[PDB]
């Protein structure tokens, strides 16, 4: 209104208006160890070694049955720790990133004030929000006149 | 035998759903302690009025939240608003041990939190800088020294002398409560018959 | 939408000073607010 | 070394780096010396706020500055059995055993 009100303009032959850019949130790994990912390498292979450790142990037992069903009830529940453990964790961050709520409206940048935004300088958008009468807006205004620089 | 084939059954039935007990239980507890964010940010302090947080009293902070318009700094300057002889402090050790000792958060100089978390392990930095501003020399309206003070400052600053001048002077968790207990079980295990 | 004003009318003159007079008062704004108003029945609440 | 004076340096006793009252507007301390003249000069780490700078002169700045969050580090978490079968009271496990 302020470049239409100073000089003479000619028809608009396409309607636009102003959107908000964010980058895409890549925070998703390969789904390959994704799983693995509740699972611990360190456990892992703290695991290996108490499978080894019962072979060894079955091998004395041997070579040194309620032994053997012991043996096996002790190692069956703890893969069952194992697996409940796992399980868990695996639930709990699946449960992390399908509770968040991302950025889908302009209010919402508006209350998030950790996120920065802004736009170019002396263009429409700091004209727009100077003639900003909308309290959002009007927030918008006095967030990036907060950031001046 | 079917009484073999009944208690075995139930053995199972009864094992199986103390697992998936024991499994639903931890996943309710990890999954609280994962939703439980230790963050305390701008954008997080704005609504958790649980938390005391202020400033040193009639400071330049809250002269900066005197004419805020920014919501969440709004909040900020409502809730010290609400609580002004309670949360504000004469002297920053006064929120120094307001900090170590109580629920409490304080909003000050970022180089005096960089010196104190040098010098004290026991403290944090978190979220970033509420303002840019800097630091400027007191003189007199129309001062004949403050243009040479102003020329002796970016003669300061060109030679670099001030910025090495204050690099000297005023600067497994859970998963690890597992594999023990795995480890005594291997110790029990080990301890059977060899 | 708009008014089908008489081609060469003070009416759309009227219009034109009144569509600066609602920007610079924010009459949508609280048109938004009155008129666009949930009377009742918000949006999808997710019931747990 | 730079401008060549002999610096005297004091104290004050307004206890204060200098606000505007809220019902008489009279300020305290180093804005009250630089209006007056009383000093020269009052070498304080003072932010260049407007306030302040259209009562007196600032120079311009040297560092930067900035309001940050102060906390600490509550964290305990002791890795321990306790902490592994936390999620069942002992009382049912002894029962289930
Ligand atoms: C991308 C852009 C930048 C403007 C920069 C300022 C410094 C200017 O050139 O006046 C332009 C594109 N055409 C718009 C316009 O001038 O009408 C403007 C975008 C905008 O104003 O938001
Ligand atoms: C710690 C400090 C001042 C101490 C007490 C306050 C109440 C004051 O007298 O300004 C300084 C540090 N630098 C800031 C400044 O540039 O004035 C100021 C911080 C503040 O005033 O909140």
């Amino acid at each position: 209104y302020v470049r239409e009100k100073v000089i003479d303009f000619s028809k608009p032959f396409m309607t636009l208006g102003i959107s908000i850019l964010y980058r895409k949130p890549n925070g998703t790994n390969p789904g390959v160890f994704s799983f693995l990912n509740p699972l611990s390498p360190d456990i892992w292979m703290y695991v290996l070694l108490a499978y080894l450790g019962v072979s060894v142990v079955l091998f004395v037992i041997a070579r040194f049955a309620l032994s053997t069903r012991i043996v096996g009830g002790i190692w069956w529940f703890f893969t069952l720790i194992i697996i409940s453990s796992y399980t868990a964790n695996l639930a709990a961050f699946l449960t992390v990133e399908r509770m968040e709520s991302p950025i889908d409206s302009a209010d919402d940048l508006a209350k998030q004030t950790k996120i920065e935004y802004g736009a170019v300088e002396d263009g429409a958008t700091m004209t727009f929000f100077k003639k900003s009468k909308i309290s959002t807006y009007d927030k918008m205004w006095a967030f990036m006149s907060s950031r001046r620089q | 035998a079917l009484s073999t084939r009944i208690v075995g059954g139930i053995w199972w039935f009864f094992t199986l759903i103390i697992i998936s007990s024991y499994t639903a239980n931890l996943a309710a507890f990890l999954t609280v302690e994962r939703m439980e964010s230790p963050i305390d940010s701008a954008d997080d302090l704005a609504k958790q009025t649980k938390i005391e947080y202020g400033a040193v009293e009639d400071g330049a902070t809250m002269t900066f939240f005197k004419k805020s318009k920014i919501s969440t700094y709004d909040k900020m300057w409502a809730f010290m608003s609400s609580r002004r002889q309670s949360v504000l402090v004469k002297s920053n050790e006064e929120g120094i041990q307001r900090v170590l000792t109580s629920d409490y958060a304080f909003l000050m100089e970022s180089t005096t939190i960089e010196f104190v978390t040098q010098r004290n392990c026991n403290l944090t930095q978190i979220g970033g800088l509420i303002d840019s501003k800097g630091y400027g020399v007191g003189t007199p309206m129309g001062s004949p020294y403050r243009d040479k003070i102003t020329i002796a400052i970016l003669q300061l600053q060109e030679e670099g002398k001030l910025h090495m001048m204050k690099e000297k002077w005023w600067r497994v968790q859970n998963i690890g409560g597992i594999f023990i207990v795995l480890a005594a079980g291997l110790v029990l295990s080990v301890f059977v018959a060899v | 939408y708009g008014v089908g004003t008489p081609m060469g009318s003070p009416y759309r003159d009227k219009i034109t000073i009144a569509i600066l007079q609602l920007q610079e008062e924010g009459k949508l704004h609280m048109m938004k607010e009155k008129w666009w108003r949930g009377n009742g029945c918000p949006e999808e609440e997710s019931k747990e | 070394t730079i401008l060549g004076f002999t610096y005297e340096i004091r104290l004050v006793e307004d206890g204060k780096y200098g606000a505007q009252d809220d019902v008489n507007g009279q300020w305290n301390g180093m804005v009250r010396e630089l209006i007056d003249h009383k000093a020269d000069l009052a070498v304080a780490p003072l932010a260049i706020t407007y306030v302040r700078e259209k009562v007196i002169d600032f120079s311009k700045p040297f560092m930067t500055l900035g309001i940050s969050i102060l906390y600490r580090k509550p964290n305990g978490t002791n890795p321990g059995v306790f902490s592994f079968l936390n999620p069942l009271s002992p009382d049912i496990w002894m029962y289930v055993l």
